[PDB]
């Protein structure tokens, strides 16, 4: 039937998701982590901006 | 992942009992009203009983109170549907479904044609 | 057979669960602990913009990070100068529900739709010289609940009828469709290529799509409910979900699984609206319970509250230059933090 | 009882008399009579000579009707002048058989602090409540505008209270000798007296005219009248502020032409007063007819409810008693249950002991203990404490 | 530039003269969701609103009823092995409506519905559906043949439901303006949405009432009507929204009720020990059944919100019928009890 056609839709697609690459959470950590040092001056949000620099006052 | 599984169910006669399991994961049992609705041949999807949180307010639907027993085992995440005096009208799908949003008394969308946090049923034949 | 259909498919979650954990080696928590953290974030409402008469749903900054275009159920789409506070258009709706806006990174034009299923495109710089809708997109069936430009002739939507769609602006036809989510999608979020996208449904999982080839990647689980809002890492890599079981989540895509959850006993609240701080570190987040959270991404530890709204926070959203965040709320109000 | 103020008129209407009697009256063609005088205290007749002078207690003295017939004597020398006195420093008069064995602020002292620190308190707390309507935002709205405006107005009634006792507290101490009594007479002549009396009788008038505003728009919300929010706000407010302007300033306008003397404070038969009282009481009736139309609605809708009754009689009488305040029902309500005559004290005491309660009254009922009030303080408190 | 800043205060100036002129409408403009449940009679409710002061789908509504019949009826003749009619007379109906096939601006005659239902109840035609799956068929044939009879009724409006089961509507939100007493009522109608309306239902969170809609003589509708107006009454976001409680239908149920041949007590046990309440107001002469049903139905809807949210938000029930010319006057009367005690909550005197 219709739900047939719908569960064959869902096998198909959990198919092409079980096989990609993935590489190790300890990687993927470090890759944010080294982001967010790369960009850590450049946040205004993370360190107030100097009074005269801020455009909203 | 969010999964309701539900067990038993089967083949009985008129009168005969039976005893509905729900086996719960992917979230925190203990925070959520729960539901057993039902799909018989032919019609659409019927609200059957509820249950909050603790297993303190407990409701039915006309058609099977005094015959049917909802009761939730927090500590091991399932639900239950003691099924007695079952009908030929009592035969349908079975399934469990929790409503959608932990900590509430509004449990909207449980009986909708497509929803997500409800299982795959189980058949009871009677 | 249906019976079997059903199986393969518990397998293949089971092969995709085992190969998750593999991977999964060191905890973020463990990656960063010895890092200093962030210290207390303490950040002031530096504007208050009146003029809307209803809830606010939406709101979104354009890409000079000082105008901004903010969607109000009284049937307005208010385009305001933040450094200013003036309104520079005031648009009537046709269909006062609305539910999103978009601005378009060139500034030329505004989008917005909501109950009406269709997704309205105004031209904010005509030849002759008014504000009119230039574009209706009429495919859908279902509210829309998120639209974000690609250019000026390309817009992808995300619709209650648990689609997502890429459209040609000038046809007005639908190009791509994207289907998998099984209930209401909520949210999207382009990466900053623009070659992927995002999208966050009510059936707790999040969806990497490919804007070119139109078919789902990767789908994420780990929510226990509804997913609200949705907002990709500064460097494309990771994205975070805010989700009525009152919890933030961030995702990475490389590693394709849950990395941290932000939560704390004192949240009991679904979160409407997340967004990371230019470099990352601060993952901001509005929640039911009227306030906005701070949360240090890295630590999953709470660096600060945006209080002050009198209403549900519908939205957030943080300047392209990371110079200011503003918020949306029930009350009718956006503020602008600092 | 007889005040400092009625005093001085006395005694000016009683030097009149006395200069016009010299010039009316004819010498005595007698030899070395003492001349008629008017010494500031009693007008000496001519005299014959080497016999007493003997002249009534004044007419003007708070204690005439004590010595009502009675006499005050001087001694004329067969010289044909008045003796003269110890160290012969001015004319010789015994005086004795006319000094004092009251007044106002003294028959009603407790009644004057009674409302003087009622005023006082409801000074304090109007102010207090009305920067916490201006001071947070999200109270912002026509309601709390006009209960504004109605705050402002019983600080001016409280205030033209204070200066007022204050005022003739000051001119009774410095000027309460005789020899000072015309200064007094020279300020209830001059301009500046009729223009704070005017100024506090527009205060009174105002106050009456706002609570007016306060029914009428409370009255407006629930009979569904259509109206813009900003055009039906500045004609509020040119009621509660101009209105009484329209028979206040017509008011000094008849006094100055027709009653002028005594800075306006005497009235005659003429009632012009009724040109402030009638106006005013034209506000308290309309605020009654409001009282009743709304505590009605009260009842209807307790009604829909299906309350048991022991409780929705608390809750009509709790309605009720917080109505009486926003509107001013107090005065009516007690002129209907008082009856003609201290008989008076408690008729006295009560309105002015209320009245001076009132604006009190309004501060706790409408900011101090309001719903919408308590919230933003709460809302405050945490705000502080995660900052 | 300092000129640049003076045009953009004119600009802001403008918008702000406008804004003003904007929120006077708004503000004088009473907002009010109408949510049926299934087949509730609203939408016939709403067409007697628009003539006093969706429904033109019905045409094709009639034309997809058609095209299943003639499909059903060709196809299973022209099937391997023919399905035979029960009835020869039954046939001669069909060979009619074989003939019927293929013309434009058709009449729909009231013969073609007696027609149709006779081919419908034909055993040989439910054969030929048996198997109709096999050839092409509209999706739509069992639903609309089982509502022939509703169809047929020449004052029948599509409900939601049957524009759901066709694809005949494109517009997600339906809206509809009337005026009592000069006073505005802007009303609003869901079109396509789809059936999961915990997102969406939050929009209404600041509307004046939701006018729930309710088919009084279901019986499991009443059922799944409860649950609605309990997480409704219960919802976080719609806890100081009233709701304007429509129990329509009740022509319907005094019918069904004095027939007997379908009891209350089977559906909604606790009937049988429910007596009419001391203070009911029945029709002039309906019977004491009939207003111990209509009454039961009304307490079920009245304990779910009188358990909740007293003084925040406030339920009004009204028996109805969906032709009543008086529902506009109930929705105006109701809605000046609600803004009258808003402004009394404001004021503390309730
Ligand atoms: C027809 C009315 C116009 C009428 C008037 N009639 O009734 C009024 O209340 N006023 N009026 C009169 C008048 O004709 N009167 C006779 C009858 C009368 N009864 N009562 C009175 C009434 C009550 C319920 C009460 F509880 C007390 C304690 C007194 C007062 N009276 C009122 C107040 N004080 C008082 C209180 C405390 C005091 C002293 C002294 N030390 N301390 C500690 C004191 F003097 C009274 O005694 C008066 C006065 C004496 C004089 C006057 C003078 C002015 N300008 C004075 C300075 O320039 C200004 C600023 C332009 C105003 C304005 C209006 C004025």
């Amino acid at each position: 039937t219709a739900s047939i056609a719908q569960a064959r839709k869902l096998v198909e697609q959990l198919k092409m998701e079980a096989n990609i690459d993935r590489i190790k959470v300890s990687k993927a950590a470090a890759d944010l982590m080294a982001y967010c040092e790369a960009h850590a001056k450049e946040d205004p949000l993370l360190t107030p901006v100097p009074a005269s620099e801020n455009p909203f006052r | 992942q969010v999964q309701l599984q539900e067990s038993g169910g089967g083949l009985v006669q008129p009168g005969g009992s039976l005893r509905l399991s729900c086996a719960a994961s992917g979230f925190t049992f203990s925070n959520y009203k729960m539901n057993w609705v039902r799909q018989a041949p032919g019609k659409g999807l019927e609200w059957v009983s509820d249950i909050s949180q603790s297993g303190a307010s407990i409701s039915y639907t006309g058609s099977v109170k005094g015959r049917f027993t909802i009761s939730r085992d927090n500590a091991k995440n399932t639900l239950y549907l003691q099924m007695n005096s079952l009908k030929p009208e009592d035969t349908a799908v079975y399934y469990c479904a929790r409503c959608p949003a932990p900590f509430t008394r509004d449990c909207f969308d449980v009986t909708s044609t497509t929803y997500a946090y409800r299982g795959q049923g189980t058949q009871v034949t009677v | 057979e249906l019976d079997q259909l059903r199986q393969e498919a518990e397998q293949l979650k089971n092969q995709i669960r085992d190969a998750r954990k593999a991977c999964a080696d060191a905890t973020l928590s463990q990656i960063t602990n010895n890092i200093d953290p962030v210290g207390r974030i303490q950040m002031r409402t530096r504007r208050t913009l009146r003029g809307h008469l209803a809830k606010i749903y939406a709101m979104h900054w354009g890409t000079d990070s000082r105008l901004l275009v903010s969607a109000s159920q009284d049937g307005k789409l208010i385009i305001w100068d933040s450094y200013t506070t003036n309104k520079v258009h005031a648009i009537p709706l046709r269909s006062s529900w609305v539910m999103t806006c978009a601005y378009a990174p060139s500034g030329n034009y505004v989008a917005c739709g909501g109950l009406d299923n269709i997704c309205s495109i105004y031209n904010l710089k005509t030849r002759e010289g008014n504000v009119r809708v230039s574009r209706e997109l009429a495919g859908h069936t279902g509210y829309l609940s998120c639209c974000r430009f690609l250019d000026d002739n390309q817009i992808v939507t995300s619709s209650g009828d648990t689609t997502c769609a890429l459209w040609d602006i000038e046809t007005g036809q639908q190009t791509t469709t994207f289907t998998g989510h099984t209930g209401d999608v909520m949210s999207l979020s382009l990466a900053p290529d623009t070659r992927l996208f995002v999208s966050g449904a009510c059936d707790a999982s999040a969806k990497l799509w490919d804007v070119r080839e139109g078919m789902c990647r990767q789908t994420f689980t780990g929510h226990e409910s509804d997913i609200n809002a949705i907002c990709f890492f500064p460097n494309g890599n990771a994205f975070a979900t805010g989700s009525d079981d009152a919890t933030c989540r961030l995702f990475d895509l490389r590693a394709d699984q849950e990395l941290m959850t932000y939560s704390h006993d004192n949240i009991i609240c679904g979160i409407t609206s997340v967004s990371f701080s230019k470099s990352g570190r601060l993952l901001l987040a509005g929640y039911d319970d009227f306030n906005c959270n701070v949360w240090d991404a890295l630590k999953a530890d709470r660096a600060g509250v945006l209080a002050g709204h009198d209403n549900r926070v519908s939205c957030l959203g943080v300047t392209d230059d990371g110079m200011a965040v503003a918020t949306g709320s029930w009350d009718s109000f956006l503020k602008i933090w600092n | 009882t007889v005040s400092l103020w009625e005093t001085v008129q006395k005694w000016r209407e009683y030097r009149r008399q006395c200069q016009r009697s010299l010039t009316e009256d004819p010498p005595p063609a007698t030899d070395l009579f003492c001349n008629r005088t008017f010494d500031e205290y009693a007008c000496w007749p001519d005299g014959e000579p080497g016999s007493f002078v003997n002249v009534s207690c004044p007419w003007y003295l708070p204690w005439a009707s004590s010595v009502p017939q009675g006499h005050v004597y001087r001694f004329c020398t067969a010289e044909g002048l008045w003796l003269q006195k110890d160290n012969s420093s001015l004319p010789w008069r015994d005086l004795s058989e006319c000094e004092e064995s009251s007044s106002p602020e003294e028959q009603l002292l407790f009644l004057y602090i009674i409302y003087t620190v009622g005023y006082a308190l409801s000074f304090s707390a109007l102010v207090i409540a009305s920067a916490i309507l201006l001071g947070f935002r999200h109270l912002h709205c026509t309601r709390n505008y006009i209960h504004l405006n109605l705050f402002a107005s019983f600080i001016l009634r409280a205030l033209s209270v204070f200066i007022k006792d204050a005022a003739l507290k000051w001119m009774y101490s410095t000027a309460a000798q005789q020899h000072q009594w015309d200064g007094l007479l020279s300020y209830q002549d001059s301009l500046s007296c009729r223009l704070v009396f005017l100024l506090m009788q527009y205060c009174v008038a105002a106050n009456y005219y706002w609570l007016l505003v306060e029914g009428v728009y409370l009255y407006t919300l629930l009979a569904f009248s259509v109206f813009s929010e900003q055009w039906i706000f500045r004609l509020y407010v040119s009621i509660g502020w101009g209105v009484p302007l329209l028979f206040v300033v017509p008011w000094g306008i008849v006094k100055y032409l027709y009653e002028d003397e005594g800075c306006w404070t005497r009235n005659s038969n003429m009632n012009y007063w009724l040109i402030i009282r009638l106006p005013i009481l034209f506000a308290i009736g309309v605020n009654f007819l409001i009282f009743v139309r709304v505590i009605c609605i009260v009842v209807s809708k307790l009604k829909a409810n299906l309350m048991c009754k022991t409780d929705i009689k608390c809750r009509l009488a709790k309605s009720t008693l917080t109505l009486i305040p926003l509107l001013g029902t107090h005065e009516v309500i007690f002129a209907f249950v008082m009856d003609e005559h201290t008989l008076r004290f408690i008729k006295l005491f009560t309105e002015l002991s209320f009245t001076s309660f009132q604006g009190l009254m309004v501060a706790i009922l409408y900011c101090f203990v309001n719903n919408e009030v308590q919230l933003e303080f709460r809302k405050s408190w945490e705000r502080w404490r995660l900052e | 530039q300092r000129n640049e800043e003076k045009a953009q205060r004119e600009a802001n100036k403008k918008i702000e003269k406008q804004l003003q002129k904007d929120k006077q409408v708004y503000r004088a403009t009473h907002r009010l969701l109408l949510l049926g449940a299934g087949e509730s009679g609203k939408n016939t409710i709403v067409k007697q609103m628009r003539i006093l002061h969706k429904a033109t789908k019905v045409q094709d509504i009639k034309n997809n009823l058609k095209e299943a019949i003639e499909t059903i009826v060709a196809a299973m003749s022209n099937l391997v092995p023919p399905v035979e009619l029960a009835n020869p007379e039954n046939q001669f109906r069909v060979d009619y409506i074989l003939s019927v096939m293929n013309v434009p601006d058709f009449d729909f005659p009231p013969e073609f519905y007696e027609h149709a239902k006779a081919l419908w109840e034909d055993e040989g035609v439910r054969a030929c559906y048996e198997r109709s799956n096999e050839y092409q068929l509209i999706d739509c044939a069992q639903y609309f043949l089982d509502k022939i009879d509703v169809i047929k009724q020449a004052d029948y409006v599509p409900s939601d439901q049957d524009l759901l089961r066709c694809r005949v509507l494109t517009s997600g939100i339906f809206e509809t303006k009337f005026q009592v007493d000069k006073v505005n009522f802007h009303m609003f109608d869901v079109g396509a949405q789809r059936d999961e309306r915990r997102k969406w239902i939050q929009c209404f969170n600041d509307v004046t009432a939701i006018i729930f809609v309710v088919a009084s003589s279901s019986y499991n509708r009443l059922q799944a009507a409860l649950k609605l107006f309990d997480s409704i009454w219960n919802n976080k976001w719609l806890r100081d929204t009233s709701v304007i409680l429509f129990l329509n239908k009740q022509d319907l149920l005094a019918e069904k009720v004095l027939a007997g041949k379908s009891k209350i007590e089977d559906y909604f046990p606790e009937f049988a020990r429910y007596t009419t309440p001391e203070d009911a107001t029945p029709e002039p002469g309906e019977d004491p059944r009939v207003t111990r049903a209509k009454y039961f139905i009304r307490d079920e809807f009245l304990r779910i919100s009188t358990a909740s949210g007293d003084g925040r938000h406030y339920c009004y029930p009204h028996f109805t019928c969906a032709v009543d010319t008086e529902n506009i006057r109930r929705v105006f009367n109701d809605c000046r009890d609600i803004i009258q005690r808003m402004h009394l909550r404001q004021y503390e005197l309730l």
